[PDB]
Parts: structure tokens; C-alpha cells; sequence
């Protein structure tokens, strides 16, 4: 099966450097795109960097441009990130994330478990932080964008993700109406322009957890701040 | 005996094409004729879109 | 004794149905629709040129949604291409490199290809280890394989250089139909609409159509004097066109059980190697062993135009189902995406 | 005033075929897919070269010739100058190495793909340059070839037998020795198989290669040795302008006279 | 373009970066057709020097690709369009069997007058030949009795036969190596060239044969470009 195992991560001391490694096991690594996606402790997601299949193109993260080296081993299957001048605001849980890109591929598809460090624009809007729910209800959760994700190609560059608790987080909905392989037909993603609304009908107790709207539409990517779905 | 029961075959088969109902070729032309007709339309082809709906730019 | 008075009815039997087609003969498609205006000149550019096979291409076949298609080329790869943009999305290397036909599933999750190796082989696009992967080998065929069309994720039909035609079921591996009456190899084979038959052209110069459910040949349509390489159903399912090596064509009607038009020039002195027609019907677009493709108007027998933008042969051609634009293969190692401009 | 508009017509004529026939010879390997081959290469090359030297070099010789003043700056003469070197002189090594690939093709036909790789004709391409650069541009602003009307090429007794030998002689000798080997191989092949099919084509081949230029460098090394003044200034001009001729045959005879040229024409 | 479709394009950029390196590895390798009938012994011919067989062989640092149909029916006029890029078609015959050897010769018309075959150079193997020659010289059966021409036909004086070899040898085998080379020549207008060969069962020679068979088929392509033939 696919997996994602990450190690290397621990606590340092600030200033120092720290490698952390993402090793791959039951798919064609070397064709897979490679994003480093960290999350704060009791704050949400944010994208560190991007490495591309056959490593010809690199990003990062403003917050983290020039300290972070991030680098895979195709034969090994192996990716890497070498961090250096670690500050307080790094200590993060650090996921590795695949995603291929091809018509109609579905990037971050799969998330890894994650590996914990502590340390001695498009704007994404989600103004709901909590939503107290009941099973069999039907929910909705709205979005928005700071600018317009649909594309002159006609393509929408929105994505939800499910973050479980205790769980890396889960993509649903892909191009704001694709629907992720191995993902329940209740879940319907539905925008327009910067305003777009999931809707979950017959919510059941898995679908509790964090939902994070991602924009796609250019880098750097971000997520909003997550809506949280309580019984 | 394989040419024989070849020919028993072949002669059946032939009986199965003889029974058939065949409507008139100016019957069937018209069908031909009407489909072209109701679909003129909607085929880019034979009627080019503008280039703002053309894919192909 | 028994064989020559069989054969003597069978002469009998084929003289009833020559007298039963040509009583319903009572007019032709020529005189019906010679009223109607002509389509005109029909003009195409050439709109993507898709590069990167480095051998002859044999077959290609559009995917559903219009914009993916599927090529194969004797090099041993099969493309997966994105026509708006030229992107290639996959590429399959093949475990045979003499692939003649290829076949894309309606649902996009499958393609299909074949040739001297007598195999259909199956590969998933959609996997989650994200590679294409050999998901089936129909084994069966003793002829190369010539034509491949899937009837649906579990189902295709493919003809043969047998003379035999085969249903397939892919989850089980096992052919459920055989399809045998041809005397010579298939070519192709065609798809109705509604997929409960489809139609094959041999080198026996005729056109059989066949019941998928039930097996068996229904019609046998003839009139070709030599090969017939390609053959395409009417986009209503009522008729469908042949090509063959006598550089004509010729659309026969399924109800009327007979040939209603030919399209040929006395220019045209070489082989036919693909047909089809546009979304409505009216244009019949045929590729040629002379470098071009004339595309025809199918009520009228008018060349309408010409598609010249190959330097060997075009060995396929196929229109896109909203019916935008047509692409063409060649054994130049090229295809080219054409459609009009207003 | 006759002879001078008859001079004047002759010389538009040759400028025009050069410009024009080059450009057909771009054009055609331009329009035709097929014809973008290693094969053609250096034929390109030659093509593009020859069309360099009808455009820059050409249209002011014959203002140069028929004026029998230089009007334009002595600064700009020595440019001039140097484009004519540089440009012939590749033209000239163009055809040295059209004659090695046909020798490859012809004497070991079945590792003719690994002899000639094309990583070998990007590198022959930039050493012809290499050297046509040398000889037209560090030679000339260097006073290597040093001995107001006059812009003529300068040459002493040293520069004229670097320039004659290198340039012209020794490609002459391997040339003949090459085409008489190819044909050689191509008579026993018709013998066992028109006869002078190979005989017609290869000596026009060499024939205007010979007749173009062999009488400017056996006059430019004369030159040198003897002084400026020993060759006639009536001879000096037919020999310069019999170079200048070979530009305009090159279409023909490596273009007009290939099976894929004439048949690219009629897809244009 | 969008994030994604950059993403994409430089996924594109990557298939046709290794489509080159695949398809740069069979340039270097000469394509042949291996053909003939089920007692032409073909396989005896391939085996010695090494529904497709294919083998690869070396000689002199040059790679020979040869490919045998083995799994398709008599009616070839279809699929033997795949092979219209090929080098050389090597056909063998049996010479031993005089009964079969009308239907090889008609089997050879259909593929030297072939639509897709018109550049496409022979290399014709006549297999067999130390059975031809006992079965000469025990003279049970007559090339007479199948071919009439043959009691009129007499050793030209250009032959040069093996030493070693009779006369009554000579005549016969030059008489259907004739057959074949008659039919090459009557049609073709020069384009294609046959090449007759002699070998056996035991013959260690067939590799080099096709070797310096297929030197002149791409000389001939060179000088044909040229206009030097
Ligand atoms: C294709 C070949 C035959 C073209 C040959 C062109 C020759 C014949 C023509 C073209 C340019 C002509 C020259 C132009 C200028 C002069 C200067 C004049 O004071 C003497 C005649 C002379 C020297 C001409 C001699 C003939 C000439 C060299
Ligand atoms: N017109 C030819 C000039 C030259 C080149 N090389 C020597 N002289």
C-alpha cells in the first residue's frame, strides 16, 4: 500500500539544524511531485516547500526561504529537508505530502503521518472556525479567496482537506468539485470566482474533525485557517 | 466430411439474411437525409464556432 | 449428391436476396438528395502538431471528454496525449512493439492496443501507485490483432486477422462471443451508438453486421472489388461507410440492407486506410494512401475539401465526440489536429 | 558607358542568382520536415555562408568594381575586407567537408551513423569558423597580411602560402583523391548492375569547384610573392569575381542535384 | 498557464527526455524479415548464426535485427505493410524439393511485385544444397519432369561453380537460382535488387552473407542520394 513514513525530527535547540527524511514505499516515487506541509501546534496548515518529479523545480515558503534545503534520493525513494537557523516559530508538525500533476491528475492525494520538532499572497478565509454538528444533518462550509482561483483555462484551484483528530489530514474535494478516490459521495464541493461551500449531507461521526480549504492557483500555496466540525 | 458440413452452415446462414424486413432506399435515404438536416448545427465541422468557443485556437 | 445440390441453393438463396435488395431499390441517394445545397468548401488548419513518436503511427482514438486521445506507434510506445495543450500525459511502453490498433475506454480508465502479437493487452490509467500498469492479456486471437473497441470497462470487441471476430469479457479473460462467417482477414470494426451491434470490413471485400448479444452474423453487405481497410458507423446507427483499397468508398444502410452511395475520383488510384464522419453526419472524412485526406459529403458524393499536411501516409484519422475538431495519424511519425475557422 | 551598364547587368544577374538560389536551398530544408536531416547539415550551412557573401559582400564589390572608388571609410574597408576572407574561405572548407561526409557514406556505408554523429559535425562546424575567423579578422587587423581608392586584399610572401595552402590547396588535394575514390565505387557498381551517371555529376562537382577557384589562389599566392602590381588589373578582377561564381553553383549542384531538393520544391 | 499546468508541461518534458533515450538505442540496429515455408528451413538458418521471433546478432560491431512471423496464416498481403521500413528481406528456399519449388517461385512473385515492397532489396536464400546435389545425382527425379525449360538450358560460360563440384550440379543449380533472378529482374525498374545465395544446414557463412548483402543495399541508398547511380 502507499506510505509516507517520516523521520528525523526531535527536539534542537534554536539556531541549530535538524535533517528530516520522508521515505516512500508502494508507488512510482520519481514521478511524484513532493510538497513539505507543516502545522503549528493548535494552529493550521502551511506549505514549506516544493520539489518537483525529476527535481528541475524547486519553491518555497517566504517564512522559510533560504534556511530550508529540500532534496530527494529517486533511487532510494527518499526526500529530504535539510533546515538550518531553526527559530522558535518552526516547531511544527512537519507531513510530506505526494502530488502528481498531469489532466486530471489529483495532487496532495496522499499525506504522510508526520514527524514532530520543537524548537527551544492569496488569502484563504475561513471565518467559522467551529461548527457544532449532528448526525444525519446536512453542513456546509463556506471559504474564501482574496483573488479569483478560476483560471482562464476554466479550472478552479481549490482544495479540501480533512484533518481527523489524531489523523494527517485527507483530501476531498480537488479543483473545487472533483471528488478524491476512496471518498465517500456525500461530500460535494461547489464555488464560484472567491466563493466556494462544502456540502457534507448525512454527516456522520468520521467526518468529525478540521476542514482546510487549499488555493492551488500559484504559489505560495495557502490554507485557510480550518473549520472545525464538533458533536 | 468437412466441405459438407461447411455447406450446411453456409446455406443456414444464408437462409437467416433472406428473411429480414428492407425498407425502401428512398425510405432510408430521407432518415439519412432528415439526421443531417436536424443536426447541421451542432457539428463544428461542417459549421466552424468562433474562435472564443474553438478549443483548438 | 448432398454437397452439389447445397451449393446450388446457396446460389439460389443469394440470387432471392439480389432480387429482395433490389426490389426496395426503387430510387437512389443521389436523386433524394440533389435538391439539398452543397456544404460548400470545407477548410481546415492544422491546429496541434503532437511530436514526440519516433516511428509510424498505426492508430489513434480519441478518449470521450474530446480533449485526451491515444496513439500508437510501431517504436513501442503508446501516448496518452493532451490535445488543447500538446502536453503527452502518459507514455506506455509496449511489451510488443508491432502494435496495429489501439483503443481508448469510454469511461477514461482503460486503453487497449494490439498487433502481430495476437493479443489485446489492457492497461489501467488509473491506479494509485501512479503509473500505467499491464492490467489484462486477451489471449484467443490466432491472427494478428487489427481492431480493438471497448464496449464498456469489462467488455471489448476485437477483430482479428483470423477471420474471427471476439467479445471479451476483461475480468475473466475469456472470449463469451466468437464471431466467425468472414473468409478473410478483418480489418476493423465499428461501434453502433448503442453498442448492441457493430460492424467489421475484411479482406473478403464484404461488410458483415453482427448482433453482440446474440452472436451471430445478421446482414452481409458487398460491392467493394478488393480489401476493405476501414470501416465507421453513421453517427444515427442506420448506415455505415466502408473504405478499401479500390479508392472508393461506399456507405451501405443496415435497414435497407444494401449500398446507397459511392465515393470515389478519378484522381484517386490508391488505397483507403481510415473513415469517419462529423457529429452531424453530413461530412465523411477519409485518409488515403496518397499522403492527404478528402473529406467527403456524405449526402452528395462532393469532395468538400482536402486535408493535406502529411509526407507519408495517413494510416488513421478519428473525430472528437462534440465533434470540434479531427485528428489525424501518419506513418511520418506525426499527428496533426485540424478543424475550421469562421 | 556601354560596357560599364553591360558590366553592371552581368554583375546584377550574378548577385541575384547567388542571393536567390541560396535562399531556395534555406527555404526548402525550412519548409520540408522530412528534409531537416543530418545529411543536410552542412549543405545548410553552405547555403546560409553563400547567402552571407551575396548579401554583405556582393552588392559592395560590385559598387567597388564599377566605381573603381572606395567611397566608404578606410575603417570600413578593413571590415569589408574580412567579411570577404571570412566568408569565402568557410565556403571553401564547406566543401572540404561535404566531400569527407560522402566519403564516410560511400567507403563504410554500414558505420556511417557512428562516424559522423552529429556531436562530429558541431564540432567541424565551429572549427571552419574558428579558422575563417582567424584568417579574415585577426589576420588583416593585426597587419598579418600587411605587405585610398583601393580596398584590395593586402597579402605578403608569408600570409599568401599559409592562406593559399590551408584555405584552398590542401582541401584540393584530399577533394580530388576523395571524389576519384567515391568514383571508383560508384562505376563498379553501375558495371555489375547511364553508365556515366557518376561520371557527369562528380566532375561538375569538381569541375566548378577547380575553375572557380583555383585561378584566384594560384593569382593570390602570385600576388604575394610578386607584389600587388605583377598581376593585371584586368586578370585580378576576373579571378576575384570567378569565387565570387562559385556561390551561385553551389544551389545547383548540391541542392538542384539532390533526390529530396527536387522533390521538397514541389511541396512548396 | 496555471501552477498546475506548468507542473504538467515540465511533467511532458520529462516523457519526451526519455522517449529519445529509448528511441536513440534502436537507430544503431538493422531491421531484416525472415521469410519463407515450413520446410525452407529458415529456422535452421537463424539458429546456426545466433507470434514474433526475433533474434539479434553482431558481426563486425554491427547490430542485425531479424524478425520471423511465425504466427499468422499464409495471407500475408496485410501485415507485411509493418515491415515497409526494413533493410533486407531474407527469403529461403528449399532447392532439394523440385515439387514445391513452382509455389516458392510464386510465392516470391507476390513478395518482389509487392505495392510495399518496391525498395525493398532481397537478400534470397537457397537452402539445402548438399541434398539438391545427392538428389541430382541419383537422378530418380528430373528437374525435367516439373521445369521443361530445363533440358534446354546450358551452364553459361561465366559460371564459376565450387571446385569440387559436378557439372550435372552446376547446371541445376545455376537453372534455379535463374528462376528466381529472372522474376527479380523483370519487374522493379532497378529500384530493389535480389541477392542470391547458396548455403547448407551446416553452412557457418550465412551471417557475413547477409553482412556484405546488406553493405551494398545501404551503398546503393547512398549513391541513389547522390545521383551517382
Ligand atoms: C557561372 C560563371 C560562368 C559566372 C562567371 C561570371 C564572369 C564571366 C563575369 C561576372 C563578373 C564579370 C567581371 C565584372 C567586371 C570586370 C572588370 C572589367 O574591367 C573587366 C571585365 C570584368 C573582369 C568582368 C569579367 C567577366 C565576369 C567575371
Ligand atoms: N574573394 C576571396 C577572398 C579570399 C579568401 N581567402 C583568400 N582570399
Amino acid at each position: 500500500d502507499v506510505q509516507l513514513v517520516e523521520s528525523g525530527g526531535g527536539l534542537v535547540q534554536p539556531g541549530g539544524s535538524r535533517k528530516l527524511s520522508c521515505s516512500a514505499s508502494g508507488f512510482a516515487f520519481s514521478s511524484f511531485g513532493m510538497h513539505w506541509v507543516r502545522q503549528a501546534p493548535e494552529k493550521g496548515l502551511e506549505w514549506v516547500a516544493y520539489i518537483s518529479s525529476g527535481s528541475g523545480t524547486i519553491y518555497y515558503a517566504d517564512t522559510v526561504k533560504g534556511r530550508f534545503t529540500i532534496s530527494r534520493d529517486d533511487p532510494k525513494n527518499t526526500l529530504f529537508l535539510q533546515m538550518t537557523s531553526l527559530r522558535s516559530e518552526d516547531t511544527a508538525m512537519y507531513y510530506c505530502v505526494r502530488s502528481i500533476y498531469y489532466y486530471g491528475s489529483s495532487p496532495f492525494d496522499f499525506w504522510g503521518q508526520g514527524t514532530t520538532l520543537t524548537v527551544s499572497d492569496i488569502v484563504m478565509t475561513q471565518a467559522t472556525s467551529s461548527v457544532p454538528v449532528t448526525p444525519g444533518e446536512s453542513v456546509s462550509i463556506s471559504c474564501r479567496s482574496s483573488k479569483s482561483l478560476l483560471h482562464s483555462n476554466g479550472n478552479t484551484y481549490l482544495y479540501w482537506f480533512l484533518q481527523r483528530p489524531g489523523q494527517s489530514p485527507q483530501l476531498l474535494i480537488y479543483r473545487m468539485s472533483n471528488l478524491a478516490s476512496g471518498v465517500p459521495d456525500r461530500f460535494s464541493g461547489s464555488g464560484s470566482g472567491t466563493a466556494f461551500t462544502l456540502t457534507i449531507s448525512r454527516l456522520e461521526a468520521e467526518d468529525v474533525g478540521v476542514y482546510y480549504c487549499m488555493q492551488h492557483l500559484e504559489y505560495p500555496l495557502t490554507f485557510g485557517a480550518g473549520t472545525k466540525l464538533e458533536l | 466430411t468437412a466441405s459438407i458440413a461447411q455447406a450446411r452452415k453456409l446455406v443456414e446462414q444464408l437462409k437467416m439474411e433472406a428473411n429480414i424486413d428492407r425498407i425502401k432506399v428512398s425510405k432510408a435515404a430521407a432518415d439519412l437525409m432528415a439526421y443531417c438536416e436536424a443536426h447541421a448545427k451542432e457539428d463544428p465541422l461542417l459549421t466552424p464556432v468562433p474562435a472564443s468557443e474553438n478549443p483548438f485556437r | 449428391s448432398e454437397l452439389d445440390q447445397l451449393r446450388q441453393e446457396a446460389e439460389q438463396l443469394k440470387n432471392q436476396i439480389r432480387d429482395a435488395r433490389k426490389a426496395c431499390a426503387d430510387a437512389t441517394l443521389s436523386q433524394i438528395t440533389n435538391n439539398i445545397d452543397p456544404v460548400g468548401r470545407i477548410q481546415m488548419r492544422t491546429r496541434r502538431t503532437l511530436r514526440g513518436h519516433l516511428a509510424k503511427i498505426y492508430a489513434m482514438h480519441w478518449g470521450t471528454d474530446s480533449r485526451l486521445l491515444v496513439s500508437a506507434s510501431q517504436d513501442g510506445k503508446l501516448i496518452i496525449w493532451d490535445s488543447y495543450t500538446t502536453n503527452k500525459v502518459h507514455a506506455i511502453p509496449l511489451r510488443s512493439s508491432w502494435v496495429m490498433t489501439c483503443a481508448y475506454a469510454p469511461s477514461g480508465n482503460y486503453v487497449a492496443c494490439g498487433g502481430l502479437d495476437n493479443i489485446c493487452s489492457i492497461y489501467n490509467l488509473k491506479t494509485r501507485e501512479g503509473n500505467v500498469r499491464v492490467s489484462r492479456e486477451l489471449a484467443g486471437h490466432t491472427g494478428y490483432l487489427s481492431c480493438c473497441r471497448f464496449l464498456d470497462d469489462n467488455q471489448i470487441v476485437t477483430s482479428s486477422g483470423d477471420t474471427t471476430c471476439a467479445l471479451w469479457d476483461i475480468e475473466t479473460g475469456q472470449q463469451t462471443t466468437t464471431f466467425t462467417g468472414h473468409t478473410g482477414d478483418v480489418m476493423s470494426l465499428s461501434l453502433a451508438p448503442d453498442t448492441r451491434l457493430f460492424v467489421s470490413g475484411a479482406c473478403d471485400a464484404s461488410a458483415k453486421l453482427w448482433d453482440v448479444r446474440e452472436g451471430m452474423c445478421r446482414q452481409t453487405f458487398t460491392g467493394h472489388e478488393s480489401d476493405i481497410n476501414a470501416i465507421c458507423f453513421f453517427p444515427n446507427g442506420n448506415a455505415f461507410a466502408t473504405g478499401s483499397d479500390d479508392a472508393t468508398c461506399r456507405l451501405f444502410d443496415l435497414r435497407a440492407d444494401q449500398e446507397l452511395m459511392t465515393y470515389s475520383h478519378d484522381n484517386i488510384i490508391c488505397g483507403i486506410t481510415s473513415v469517419s464522419f462529423s457529429k452531424s453526419g453530413r461530412l465523411l472524412l477519409a485518409g488515403y494512401d496518397d499522403f492527404n485526406c478528402n473529406v467527403w459529403d456524405a449526402l452528395k458524393a462532393d469532395r468538400a475539401g482536402v486535408l493535406a499536411g502529411h509526407d507519408n501516409r495517413v494510416s488513421c484519422l478519428g473525430v472528437t465526440d462534440d465533434g470540434m475538431a479531427v485528428a489525424t495519424g501518419s506513418w511520418d511519425s506525426f499527428l496533426k489536429i485540424w478543424n475550421g475557422s469562421s | 558607358t556601354a560596357c560599364k551598364i553591360t558590366i553592371t547587368v552581368v554583375l546584377a544577374v550574378l548577385i541575384l542568382i547567388t542571393v536567390a538560389g541560396n535562399v531556395v536551398v534555406c527555404l526548402a530544408v525550412g519548409l520540408n520536415r522530412r528534409l531537416r536531416n543530418l545529411t543536410n547539415c552542412f549543405i545548410v550551412s553552405l547555403a546560409i555562408t553563400d547567402l552571407l557573401l551575396g548579401l554583405l559582400v556582393l552588392p559592395f564589390s560590385a559598387i567597388y568594381q564599377l566605381s573603381c572608388k572606395w567611397s566608404f571609410g578606410k575603417v570600413f574597408c578593413n571590415i569589408y575586407t574580412s567579411l570577404d576572407v571570412m566568408l569565402c574561405t568557410a565556403s571553401i572548407l564547406n566543401l572540404f567537408m561535404i566531400s569527407l561526409d560522402r566519403y564516410c557514406a560511400v567507403m563504410d556505408p554500414l558505420r556511417y551513423p557512428v562516424l559522423v554523429t552529429p556531436v562530429r559535425v558541431a564540432i567541424s562546424l565551429v572549427l571552419i569558423w574558428v579558422i575563417s575567423i582567424t584568417l579574415s579578422f585577426l589576420s588583416i587587423h593585426l597587419g598579418w597580411n600587411s605587405r585610398t581608392s583601393k580596398c584590395k586584399v593586402q597579402v605578403n610572401e608569408v600570409y599568401g602560402l599559409v592562406d593559399g595552402l590551408v584555405t584552398f590547396y590542401l582541401p584540393l588535394l584530399i577533394m580530388c583523391i576523395t571524389y576519384y575514390r567515391i568514383f571508383k565505387v560508384a562505376r563498379d557498381q553501375a558495371k555489375r548492375i547511364r553508365e556515366h551517371k557518376a561520371t557527369v555529376t562528380l566532375a561538375a562537382v569538381m569541375g566548378a569547384f577547380i575553375i572557380c577557384w583555383f585561378p584566384y589562389f594560384t593569382a593570390f599566392v602570385y600576388r604575394g610573392l610578386r607584389g600587388d602590381d605583377a598581376i593585371n588589373e584586368v586578370l585580378e578582377a576576373i579571378v576575384l569575381w570567378l569565387g565570387y561564381a562559385n556561390s551561385a553553383l553551389n544551389p545547383i549542384l548540391y541542392a538542384a542535384l539532390n533526390r529530396d531538393f527536387r522533390t521538397g520544391y514541389q511541396q512548396l | 498557464v496555471s501552477a498546475e499546468d506548468k507542473a504538467a508541461a515540465e511533467r511532458s518534458k520529462m516523457i519526451d527526455k526519455n522517449l529519445r533515450e529509448d528511441g536513440e538505442k534502436a537507430r544503431r540496429t538493422l531491421r531484416l524479415l525472415l521469410l519463407g515455408a515450413d520446410n525452407s528451413g529458415k529456422s535452421t538458418i537463424v539458429k546456426q548464426m545466433r507470434g514474433i521471433f526475433e533474434t539479434k546478432f553482431q558481426v563486425d560491431k554491427v547490430n542485425f535485427h531479424m524478425f520471423d512471423v511465425g504466427g499468422q496464416r499464409d495471407e500475408r498481403r496485410k501485415w507485411i505493410q509493418c515491415f515497409n521500413d526494413v533493410t533486407a528481406i531474407i527469403f529461403v528456399v528449399d532447392s532439394s524439393d523440385y515439387n514445391r519449388l513452382q509455389e516458392a517461385l510464386n510465392d516470391f512473385k507476390s513478395i518482389w511485385n509487392n505495392r510495399w515492397l518496391r525498395t525493398i532489396s532481397v537478400i534470397l536464400f537457397l537452402n539445402k544444397q548438399d541434398l539438391l546435389a545427392e538428389k541430382v545425382l541419383a537422378g530418380k527425379s528430373k528437374i525435367e519432369d516439373y521445369f521443361p525449360e530445363f533440358a534446354r538450358y546450358t551452364t553459361p560460360e561465366d559460371a564459376t561453380p565450387e571446385p569440387g563440384e559436378d557439372p550435372r550440379v552446376t547446371r541445376a543449380k545455376y537453372f534455379i537460382r535463374k528462376e528466381f533472378v529472372d522474376i527479380s529482374t523483370a519487374s522493379g525498374d532497378g529500384r530493389h535488387i535480389c541477392y542470391p545465395h547458396f548455403t547448407c544446414a551446416v553452412d557457418t557463412e550465412n551471417a557475413r552473407r547477409i553482412f556484405n548483402d546488406c553493405k551494398d543495399i545501404i551503398l546503393q541508398m547512398n549513391l541513389r542520394e547522390y545521383n551517382l547511380v
